[PDB]
């Protein structure tokens, strides 16, 4: 993937962060040796470019390089709230509506407000 | 890593080389990876990637 | 951009994604080649450094280079609800509320919102 | 870190994102100059497969090396309110609920939605 | 001495401590690169060898070269109140007495303890 | 932890205290080896100059690189009890005061000094 | 011992401790050396560790791996008095108790505060 396969493991160099959960042995985690002679791989750049370019490319959204900053744009629209499309519907029955409940963030049905609003 | 851009007699004779190398290596001596490089270097040339 | 100047379509090469929208016929999607004598190009390798630069910097936070996972905090804090700050007033009748509803996680208004609530 | 260490100012280069900010001298913004005879610092790409592997692996998500869409899936799941886990304790009167308040992406305690659908 | 001259920050190393409080600016917490071929120098060896020897001169205490317990040994008489002097003269009221009092260690006048036996 | 990753056992060398206990096997006290051709861990003394400096740093003091007696004013100012905040309140039966005791250093409550006193 | 065998005086090197108490001239206090290089002694840092690991494990305590305050903890446990364990019969009329007494960390016995007490 986007790890060099011919590599080492964090402890063995710098600037590299292990526990890396990973699905299986097969795709291990491994980085660049602190040498002045190794060269970078151009096949795994490649896999590093479709990483971002995916990330880019989410919510519909279109990369540019007029913008360096296509990324942040995306999470923004990621973050923001408004930017979700209205519900072109009645709501319904238990349609779960999301908040920061008891500190952690999770979602309540509906009947569960009106359990609350009627009392 | 890097051993398929060389023609296969090249790889050939340095995955021997390499065999060859570790199998003789003395006990109670360290395998750096300085003559692992060297043995490849001496056969694929200077300017290869390896 | 992030993408090289004179590679490959994505089907000619590997690791490479391809699907990727992009502005125009100018700003292609090209990747690095498979060949013996091709490195990984300084230039190009600026515009992922400036790509994820500023994706740290998304919601005013400030990038540090003694740590490794800024980018995982900066996506955190995007599904953070709790992260967003009070509202400075009180709620009217046309705000939306955010949620799910039916598998079409969307926003709610206050209007519909409070017309089932009040049968 | 990210940051070519060597490297020169935003504006004496190209594709190089100007007014990124840091969090003191102590982490300068530096990007490959645009001469020949410079190299992608092997340390440098390590930094950046460290980041990227962070993110990929931020919401309890694991990394396959298969796929090229990690990071585009983890900014879905991020974005997606179905995602979000139900809740299952009675929502206090002090909770906080998210939505749209006069264009702005932010949350009420659950004080404003009672006191106005009294009315 | 310590805080070895060419030392990097907080995080860029392993097994480094953090938050050091030290006086000025140019003393600071430095820990040495996790990198090929560095060599601790003698001269920071030379320091914490004066900082060992004095804390295990304190005291009044001497050193041995047959014992490798000298710190426990120096750590035991800080504690173990029985090695503390007797008072020559009498004591007068204005005198405080250790003691824990309501779960913190602290000292309170002999006026107080003798109203409280007197009532 | 301070110890060599690689080191040998407890009486396998020389210069060592062993009978050193430690929390679980998974570390255990290894030091270096009386072989000619090993060069100390720079990571091993980093962490050695840590836990030295997390110890200089308590009582509240500051390190100071310039002046070599620190760890000598932090074991000074650990038998000073005259250092001792003095108390705000008043002690009351339930409090503790420390002393030697039949040759131990040890504590009672005000209460069994009161019962001692009155009788 | 955790001398360097072979230094050189205090006076002659710099980040040394002059004045160090030792039991006699066979056990004298030496340091490496700034002149011709040579590495540390891994026997005398074998040293350090000992004396280190025995300061950590007094009070019994245990020494931990996976942090790196454990001089702090015990350095803690000094000075801090109620974790002095209590004492179990009742204190007798000839032992003493601590107190700062004329600003002097001295100790007095039962008798004087009785007959302050009484007087």
């Amino acid at each position: 993937g986007i790890f060099f396969s011919g590599g080492l493991a964090c402890n063995l160099t710098v600037n590299a962060a292990c526990g890396i959960a990973t699905t299986g042995d097969d795709c291990p985690a491994l980085y660049y040796p602190p040498k002045c002679n190794v060269q970078v791989d151009p096949l795994q750049m490649n896999a590093v470019i479709s990483e971002i370019a995916n990330a880019i490319n989410a919510f519909g959204n279109t990369y540019d390089c007029s913008r360096l900053d296509n990324l942040k744009q995306v999470l923004n629209r990621a973050r923001n709230i408004c930017d979700l499309p209205p519900f072109g519907d009645a709501p319904d029955m238990d349609d779960r509506i999301a908040g920061c409940f008891d500190g952690q963030s999770s979602t309540v049905t509906v009947q569960q407000l009106v359990n609350l609003v009627l009392g | 890593d890097g051993l398929s851009c060389a023609t296969p007699a090249q790889s050939r004779v340095v995955e021997e080389r390499v065999t060859d190398f570790v199998n003789r290596l003395p006990p109670s001596t360290n395998l750096t990876i300085d003559q692992l490089r060297f043995i490849g270097l001496q056969v694929l040339g200077p300017s290869f990637n390896f």
